[PDB]
RNA sequence: ACAGGUUUGG
RNA sequence: CCCCGAUAGACCUUACCAACCCUUGCCAAUUCAGCCUAUAUACCGCCAUCUUCAGCAAACCCUAAAAAGGAACAAUAGUAAGCACAAUCAUAGCACAUAAAAACGUUAGGUCAAGGUGUAGCUUAUGGGUUGGAAAGAAAUGGGCUACAUUUUCUACAUAA
């Protein structure tokens, strides 16, 4: 979907969210100058006649006649509202088709209107129950007044109309979410509506026990039970559940799996009987079911599980099955903290350049478990590979992200074979931030330890002179270690100015470099400058 | 593709005799009318509506100019 | 249809979206030319007035 | 490494209605330059070996239509300016072909059909007697 | 009507007409003035006549956390934002008109005597730091050719001198006077004479 | 811009590594036979001009070379004629003359000791060795080359020539000598072959002003000729027509000894001769000897008519025919 | 003199492009069609039908990235969908360039009744070939 | 603020699959072909011009998506759809004993908004007139009735419709012609006596 | 705006002959011919003169796209010959290049 | 006078 | 320059004229459109000419000073990127020929009438539509076709009647 031009393609995430909006923008505005001048697009020129091409039009066909203006409007809120009113001011009966449109058509889009318009479904004329709820049961869910919803079950059934599915779909949710310390007749009651939905003739689908299923995660922790009860009894049934059921009852297994390490062992077999066969996503619940399939295995350390589970998004679909990208940058970060340090360091440079820079960038988190993999293994010639995508890609969170990314380097030793990329390293940090940024004082003890053995005092000797005029003073073990490699190189002159930088300013261990510096001269043969330093530090 | 002609036939292209009923058959008519009836039938571009129309303008002509074939002297319904 | 062509041309650069190089400088043109003095006389005024 | 696991999932159905069957499918490809013929020939004679057709390829003769129009804008007729369009020609002669392959053949074909060039297909559709012909008495 | 339009660089070159064929010899130089102003200049490709800020072009894309949608401005605001643009048309000229002082030699009006800084370095590597030049003549010389007519070379007399004793002079001429200054300041290092100064 | 040419060398080296690898070629067994070839099928620019298509060869070859270095570290040139302007044009003049006063003293002793034992080496005409062009010159001499350099070079040389030339200096003066391309004008003879009981087989082709034909002759039979299936004196009723069919057979004294059958194809009633008589003159090589068919090529029986019609021209009326230009 | 398309020598020192430095005489011989489709060929039709929409592309792009196109525009034509090509500097923030490259496939798309794809190579400056 | 990214050059792996990079026809975009591919006439002093920004090389046709691995590639996955040939008719002789009836029907493409081409309305109809069971009187009579469209000397009759707009409506009318010729070649009518 | 009001006139003669087309296609059946006699021929000029002047599609000029040039045009491109060179020297065109031969 | 401007395609 | 714009005129073409009609009069809109009105001596776009003539030229060097010039081949201060020439390309094999190309400039050369145009002029008109005519030859002239014959004309016909 980006551009492949290097100016184009996305450098961080933030980017690649912000081009797929900017593009939507022009492809939107567009449409919408298509839709406000038709006239320049009603010339066909392809044989075929693609109508998707076509201009649309808001408009209705026909003003005068009352019962083909409510057809246009309750299509195309506010004007099949004023519709209805021009309907009504000629004396004109509806039937009981158009009204449920009408009222359909303000229930998907929109508190006393909706009172206003209700009135207008039962007092002016005698709509069918069947065309009542799917309208009013629908639209006070919404507006959070499901008192008036449960009257509608009685009005019908005192009617003699059956009850559809849809009816059930949401009035076990409306008498579940209204609670007053009780748990028991809400449930007692959903069960009641089932002996009479089972006795109706109604024969329950996919989303009534999807629907019972969704309220059992907000009230109990310890309601599981029901929730597989009904599993079973939908397994008995012969419809196959899709991805929405079973992600409530790994995310009640997961609310319950902190305290209890025993539900992981059912999430995981249960998983493991799922992901035998390839599924569609005809539910459009089916997103935050790998959200928690995975955010389990990333909560419990379960790597030969977490390969499970990216095997069986790509089975069928390894696109249509999540929507929004705030789940695949969540996602994809969670798998690679198990995947960098639980396996080979092999396999995570190898995932590393097919899932980081193509499919989506890491968070600030999975960016230290990078850091704590190379780190517990011991590899260096790595760091500098990943800290040069890293600049791209964490620049956002570098200044929170820089005090761990170098510690690594004094942890391990110094190998005379990557004394370049030690110098590199340092200098693409430290070049970049005099010129504008809160350079932390640990960084000088690397910069240190990295020419100590790379034999190069003449750089390293400025970067400590160039922190000290920074109105901040590091350990006096940096000055000590300079000390012993100043006097390894026989460089007398470097150590009377750091002792002078350092008394002034009254370091902790001044006593023990008063000491250094004293056998630093003997070495030397500069007892003279030994004495004119203390006759210095005393005045 | 995407034309399929209104799902016609040849018969109902090439085979036009069966709107020529409503004219005098020993008479000149027929033998103007055998030309236009050739030449719709010879011709692809058109659609089997449109030669229908054409000969019910001709039927509607030849009905309404009746004092023009009753004074050439050749005796036409 | 050269009447749609110079309509959508028109319709976008008033909109913000076409540029029409030639268009501003025959605008820049007029407007110089009303500045220094000889411009477009009104509809009825430049015979009789 | 993470290579997409089934990733086959085809919708061929096998009709009980005999296939159609074609003797000759000749592909007449014209074009402008001579270079994007030959990758062209190159393509299908490797699309074809692989089905087994077993193409035959001749370079039909080339055709050129030339113009002539005014050198100047008002008055100079005595000097002109030529202009010239080739139109290059190539023969790919298909042999023993099925409906399905045909079917099959052509679209890898047009799916990857260049924008220089144009192709005309002549198909010799075989077929045996209709039934008012086989031994008809008026 | 919209493909009978043509680009501005096209309508510029055939408005000024610098290509004329009267101005090769001089028949023109009667209305000396050519000047071709930019219409792109201040042209904000987003704003337009009926004032629609675009989520991509005026307006940011992101506010609030949210998307922006499609909106117009009223015609209260768009009318200030031309104005702006008239001002900012207005003051062009005042941008491009500054000619860059340096200090006087001898008039105020002249190059004599004024300061030119030491000349490039040699080929070999050796850098002359310590020699200091001035320009003594600066004249527009014409030439009459066979085409062009009057062809105006700039000839410059450029002098050399470091202070010890070491000094010597130059002539440069080309067409440019930046060139003719750099051929001088070239080619006076390499006559140079030394003049015996009692007790210097 | 060494360290240019160095990173040119390493992005050709791994590109052509990245092209064997998207071609399915062995990358060790892959050349620049191979590259050619898949550059010009992935890259189809069909163009007139050969060096405008892309092509990605080495980088020694792609840039152009220059003069090598002639002083060393210390500044001193290494040749003795470095500052003459061409240390090699002049050097191997000096060399010339030089040759040039050692065969004069040579030849010099030889004439007074009374010994002459060399001869004349000019003479070049059945060899047709050439001297050598500006080109050719500034081909081995990587520095350019004047005419009157050019012309006093080759004029030196004709001087050594014209004079009796020793053991290595024959080599010396002919190393600067370029023959015929090939020299081998000599065509080639077809085999005789037996077609179906069919001795003295022979087929020629011949082309003239837009006219093909083929002839097939059996130098068995007696001696006519069937064109198209009739007969010649009925195809071809002018005298002229016949007597471009009895030229290729009376200079052969081939009459009445084969048998011939011609096809053409194109042209009017002369050019159809013309047609014929190519295509016998070339396909009765195989029934005589070298020294006639060297005989018929001089005499231009194996040698086509390039005279065909030229393009009409804008504002003409036949290619040369101008309108009548009024002065006035 | 020509003059059709043809650039003349200035003093020496003005930037001319790969194309603009070759004279007309120079078309299918060392430069290559800006324009590719079937129209042009002997025995296919629509070649003013092409030719009109490849002038009007032509001119919208032009007015659609003023400032900013290099060069001339590539016009494929390829099996009912039409591809366009652009040399562009990188002037412009890349989400203007994303809002125009979107708004350009749904505005030509839907006036030519035919998909169109819109390819952008962002340049740093002009390449120049001969002298600059 | 401008930001620059290095292309994919300097990730392309060796062993990388390129029908992967270059699946379908594109505009042979410099930033993910790793080839340094100089195209343009050279000046008199330089070389051709690089690969980025070349204009010449996004004039010209690319066929970096029909490399022969990706034409094996997919060619393998096409042999599901296709049907085996029958052996039993590699040679003409019994394929005309066997089908002796020809159909020609063409076919044509263009690249732009319209498909429809007038050129394909022509069905060609070739009949080997001795492969049916027309008798003496029946043949000489078919000859005198189709005329011209008889080659005696291949002795084929070939039938050239283009009556109807139609290619299956004028394949029905050439085998509706078919009919009534073979129908008619054998009523003996009164004026046939004479 | 279109080109030119000659162009603006030629549109409209082409829109009135498409829209009279069927009906001068009818009445000129009529007129011939031979078999029908001359009575009502004579009848049929009359009814065809009595179209509007525009109908025939005789009146269409045909002239340039872009400029509108009455003389000049090619039929295949629908450009004039000055167009046609601005676009083909500059490499619009697919398959136009100089003729050298 | 420590001088400068002013002739001319120059 | 003279079968030139025009590879094309009964209406349209057609910008000419006479009779009559309309004046925000092609577009969404514009105290706005529209002009085949003048200026080709303001232009661009396109060309004619010398012209199959080769010269042009940034960067250096030289002159008993330099405005400028820079050459003697048995050579006397000349090197040089690129543009011209050349080579290459096209007339499906070479060579040839043809084609193509021919910079910088002269003719204030031709084109405001292919198209857009700065300046100067129209708006109940130099603008937009309908109908009818746009002859004719006292005379001169340019370029082509037919011939003024016997190597001709007619007949069938490849050319022996
Ligand atoms: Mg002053
Ligand atoms: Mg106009
Ligand atoms: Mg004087
Ligand atoms: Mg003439
Ligand atoms: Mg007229
Ligand atoms: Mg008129
Ligand atoms: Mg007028
Ligand atoms: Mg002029
Ligand atoms: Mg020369
Ligand atoms: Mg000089
Ligand atoms: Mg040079
Ligand atoms: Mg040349
Ligand atoms: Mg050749
Ligand atoms: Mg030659
Ligand atoms: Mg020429
Ligand atoms: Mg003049
Ligand atoms: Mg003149
Ligand atoms: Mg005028
Ligand atoms: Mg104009």
């Amino acid at each position: 979907v980006f551009q492949d031009d290097p100016y184009l393609i996305p450098t961080s995430s933030v980017e690649s969210h912000s081009f797929l909006l900017a593009k939507k923008s022009g492809e939107n505005a567009a449409k919408f100058i298509i839709n406000s001048y038709p006239k320049y697009f009603q010339k066909d020129i392809a044989e075929p006649h693609i109508p998707c091409l076509m201009p649309e039009y808001f408009e209705p066909q026909i003003e005068d006649v009352s019962e083909a203006a409510l057809q246009e409007r309750i299509k195309l809120n506010y004007n099949f509202q004023q519709r209805e009113q021009s309907e009504e001011l000629e004396e004109a009966t509806e039937a009981d088709n158009e009204k449920s449109k009408t009222k359909a058509g303000h229930h998907l889009g929109v508190t006393w209107r909706t009172k206003n318009n209700a009135e207008r479904i039962f007092a002016l004329m005698p709509e069918k129950n069947a065309h009542s709820y799917c309208t009013m049961i629908r639209g006070m869910v919404k507006h959070q007044a499901p008192t008036q919803a449960l009257n509608l079950y009685t009005v019908l059934l005192n009617n003699r109309l059956r009850a559809d599915v849809y009816t059930f779909n949401s009035l076990i949710e409306a008498t579940a979410l209204v609670v007053n310390e009780k748990f028991e007749e809400k449930w007692n009651n959903i069960l009641d509506l089932l002996k009479q939905m089972v006795t109706q003739n109604v024969k329950p689908n996919l989303q009534t026990f999807n629907t019972i299923l969704k309220c059992l995660r907000r009230f109990y922790a310890f309601g599981k039970l029901p929730a597989l009860q009904t599993l079973r009894e939908m397994k008995a049934i012969g419809i196959e559940p899709s991805l929405a059921t079973y992600h409530y009852v790994i995310q009640l297994f997961y609310q319950h799996e902190s305290p209890s390490k025993g539900s992981s062992l059912i999430i995981y077999d249960i998983m493991n009987e799922v992901m035998g066969k390839r599924f569609s996503p005809r539910d459009p619940d089916d997103d935050m079911f790998f959200q928690s399939a995975m955010r389990v295995c990333s909560s419990l350390r379960d790597l030969e599980l977490a390969y499970q589970v990216h095997g069986l998004l790509n089975t069928g679909d390894n696109w249509k099955l999540i929507g929004s990208d705030h789940r695949r940058n969540f996602y994809y970060s969670k798998f690679f903290n198990l995947l960098c340090f639980m396996e080979q360091i092999d396999v995570t440079l190898k995932w590393y350049k097919d899932l980081i820079p193509s499919v989506f960038f890491p968070h600030s988190q999975t960016m230290i478990d990078l850091l704590q993999a190379l780190d517990v293994a011991n590899r260096l010639d790595m760091v500098p590979q990943i800290w040069k995508d890293s600049k791209e890609y964490g620049h956002t969170f570098r200044n929170e992200l820089k005090e761990e990314i170098l510690m690594l380097m004094a942890r391990d030793q110094h190998p005379p074979e990557l004394q370049v990329a030690f110098a590199d390293c340092a200098a693409d940090i430290k070049s970049t931030y005099e010129s504008q940024p809160e350079w932390p004082a640990s960084s000088l003890n690397y910069v240190a330890v990295l020419f100590l053995r790379a034999g190069r005092t003449q750089e390293a000797w400025k970067m400590l002179g160039l922190f000290r005029k920074h109105n901040k003073i590091p350990r006096a073990e940096l000055l000590n270690e300079f000390l012993d490699s100043a006097k390894a190189s026989s460089s007398p002159a470097q150590a009377i100015e750091l002792v002078k930088l350092a008394s002034a300013f009254s370091l902790p261990v001044c006593e023990g470099l008063t000491r250094r510096v004293m056998a630093e001269f003997t070495l030397t043969q500069e007892q003279r400058e030994a004495l004119g330093e203390l006759t210095a530090l005393t005045s | 593709a995407g034309f399929d002609d209104d799902g016609s036939e040849f018969h109902e292209h090439i085979f036009l005799d069966k709107y020529l009923q409503d004219f005098p058959k020993q008479g000149p008519i027929r033998h103007f009318m055998e030309l236009v009836t050739c030449g719709l039938s010879k011709n692809p571009y058109l659609s089997v509506k449109q030669k229908v129309e054409h000969i019910e303008w001709f039927r509607n002509y030849f009905n309404e100019k009746r004092v023009i074939l009753k004074e050439s002297g050749i005796q036409l319904n | 249809n050269h009447n749609t062509y110079f309509a959508l041309m028109g319709t976008l650069r008033f909109l913000g979206l076409y540029r029409d190089e030639h268009q501003d400088f025959r605008d820049e043109q007029l407007r110089l030319k009303k500045l220094r003095g000889k411009g477009k006389p009104r509809k009825g005024e430049g015979k009789r007035a | 490494v993470d290579v997409p696991k089934d990733m086959t999932k085809p919708e061929i159905t096998i009709s009980d209605e005999p296939d159609t069957l074609y003797k000759r499918l000749s592909v007449l490809v014209k074009g402008h330059d001579k270079a994007v013929l030959d990758s062209y020939e190159y393509f299908a004679v490797l699309a074809a070996k692989e089905l087994g057709i077993s193409i035959k390829v001749h370079e039909p003769p080339r055709k050129i239509e030339r113009f002539t129009l005014l050198k100047s804008v008002h008055i100079f007729k005595k000097h002109r300016v030529q202009y010239e369009m080739r139109t290059l020609y190539r023969c790919l002669e298909l042999e023993h072909l099925t409906g399905s392959t045909a079917d099959v053949y052509l679209e890898y074909i047009q799916r990857n059909l260049p924008e220089g060039v144009a192709m005309e297909v002549t198909k010799t559709k075989l077929e045996q007697l209709p039934e008012h012909i086989r031994k008809p008495i008026w | 009507s919209f493909f009978t339009k043509l680009t501005a660089d096209e309508l510029w070159k055939g408005a000024l007409a610098e290509s004329g064929a009267g101005a090769r010899k001089g028949r023109g130089k009667r209305t000396k003035k050519k000047r071709r102003k930019d219409l792109n200049r201040g042209q904000i490709i987003g704003e337009g006549r009926h004032g629609f800020l675009w989520p991509g072009l005026n307006i940011p894309l992101m506010r609030n956390g949210a998307v922006q949608t499609i909106a117009q401005r009223s015609k209260e605001d768009q009318e200030k934002v031309e104005a702006d643009m008239v001002q900012q048309r207005e003051e062009w000229d005042r941008r491009r008109k500054m000619k860059v002082k340096r200090e006087r030699g001898w008039s105020g009006n002249t190059w004599g005597g004024v300061s030119l800084g030491p000349p490039d370095p040699g080929p070999n590597g050796e850098t002359y730091d310590d020699f200091d030049t001035r320009i003594l003549e600066v004249r527009n010389v014409f030439n009459m050719t066979a085409k062009e007519g009057r062809k105006r070379s700039v000839r410059v007399l450029v002098a050399v001198g470091n202070g010890k004793g070491a000094a010597g002079f130059a002539i440069g001429k080309a067409t440019e006077r930046a060139d003719a200054f750099r051929k001088a300041k070239n080619r006076a290092v390499h006559y140079l004479h030394y003049i015996e100064r009692y007790e210097d | 811009t060494v360290d240019f040419i160095k990173k040119q060398i390493e992005e050709f080296n791994i590109g052509k590594r990245h092209l064997a690898n998207m071609m399915g070629e062995d990358p060790e067994t892959f050349t620049q036979e191979d590259i050619d070839r898949a550059i010009a099928y992935l890259f189809p620019s069909g163009l007139f001009e050969k060096r405008a298509r892309p092509i990605m060869k080495h980088p020694e070859e792609i840039f152009p070379k220059q003069r090598a270095i002639q002083w060393g570290e210390d500044g001193r040139p290494f040749h003795f004629l470095f500052y003459t302007g061409k240390q090699s044009y002049y050097s191997l003049m000096h060399d010339t003359y030089g040759k040039l006063l050692d065969v004069e003293k040579h030849h010099n002793q030889l004439r007074a000791k009374d010994l002459l034992a060399e001869k004349t080496k000019i003479l070049k005409d059945p060899i047709g060795s050439r001297w050598l062009i500006k080109e050719e010159l500034e081909e081995m001499l990587v520095e350019k080359l004047s005419d009157q350099d050019y012309a006093q070079f080759i004029r030196l040389l004709e001087r050594l020539s014209a004079l009796p030339c020793g053991a290595t200096e024959e080599d010396f003066v002919n190393r600067f000598r370029r023959s015929i391309p090939i020299q081998s004008k000599k065509q080639l003879i077809e085999p005789l072959q037996y077609d179906e009981q069919g001795m003295a087989f022979s087929r020629g082709e011949g082309k003239r002003k837009t006219a093909k034909a083929e002839v097939v002759v059996y130098g068995q039979g007696s001696g006519r000729i069937d064109v198209n299936g009739v007969d010649y004196l009925l195809y071809f009723p002018v005298t002229q027509d016949r007597e471009q069919l009895m030229f290729p057979l009376h200079f052969l004294d081939r009459l009445g000894k084969h048998d011939m059958t011609c096809a053409v194809s194109g042209g009017g009633r002369s050019a159809q001769a013309g047609a014929v008589r190519l295509a016998m003159a070339r396909a009765l090589c195989s029934f005589v000897t070298e020294d006639e068919v060297e005989w018929m090529r001089q005499a231009g029986l194996l040698t086509a008519d390039p005279r065909v019609r030229e393009r009409k021209k804008p504002g003409q009326e036949g290619a040369r025919r101008k309108f009548t230009w009024k002065k006035r | 003199k020509n003059r059709a398309a043809r650039v003349r020598v200035s003093k020496g020192d003005k930037p001319v492009t790969y194309e603009e430095a070759h004279a007309p005489h120079y078309i299918a011989h060392r430069k290559g069609w800006l324009s590719l489709h079937t129209g042009n060929l002997d025995g296919e039709d629509h070649a003013a039908e092409r030719t009109v929409e490849d002038v009007f592309l032509r001119k919208f792009m032009l007015g659609t990235f003023p400032g900013c196109l290099a060069d001339q525009l590539v016009l494929k034509r390829r099996a009912n969908q039409l591809e366009i090509c652009a040399l562009v500097l990188r002037q412009l923030p890349p989400h203007k360039f994303y809002f125009l490259v979107g708004y350009s496939e749904t505005l030509l798309s839907h006036f030519y009744k035919c998909p169109v794809h819109l390819h952008l190579q962002t340049v740093p400056s002009k390449v120049v070939y001969k002298y600059i | 603020r401008r930001k620059a990214l290095p292309p994919r050059t300097e990730k392309m792996a060796v062993d990388q699959d390129w029908p992967s990079v270059y699946p379908v026809a594109a505009p042979f975009k410099p930033s993910a072909v790793p080839l340094p591919v100089r195209m343009g006439y050279p000046v008199k002093r330089g070389v051709p011009m690089a690969k980025e920004g070349n204009l010449e090389l996004l004039k010209i046709p690319n066929f970096l998506h029909l490399t022969p691995v990706a034409i094996k590639r997919h060619c393998e996955a096409l042999k599901d759809f296709c049907t085996e040939w029958p052996a039993a008719l590699d040679s003409d002789e019994k394929c005309e004993k066997h089908f002796p009836i020809e159909i020609d029907t063409a076919d044509y493409v263009s690249a732009g908004p319209s498909i429809r081409n007038p050129k394909a309305r022509v069905v060609t109809l070739r009949v080997k007139l001795s492969s049916l069971n027309l008798d003496d009187h029946a043949k000489k009579k078919l000859i005198k009735l189709v005329g011209d469209r008889y080659c005696k000397s291949t002795d084929v009759l070939t039938i050239k419709t283009d009556r109807c707009p139609l290619k299956r409506q004028n394949y029905d009318y050439a085998v509706y012609l078919l009919t009534v010729l073979y129908h008619e070649s054998w009523k003996t009518e009164e004026w046939e006596k004479k | 705006y279109y080109v030119d009001w000659k162009m603006l006139r030629d549109v409209k003669r082409r829109k009135m002959a498409y829209e009279y087309a069927d009906e001068r296609l009818r009445i000129n059946s009529l007129r011939k011919n031979t078999i029908l006699p001359k009575d009502l021929q004579e009848v049929a000029d009359e009814e065809i003169a009595s179209l509007p002047r525009d109908s025939c599609p005789v009146r269409i000029r045909n002239r340039c796209v872009m400029t509108s040039r009455p003389r000049g045009v090619k039929r295949r491109w629908r450009l004039s010959r000055i167009v046609f060179r601005h676009l083909a020297d500059h490499g619009q065109l697919s398959g136009v290049q100089r003729a050298m031969w």
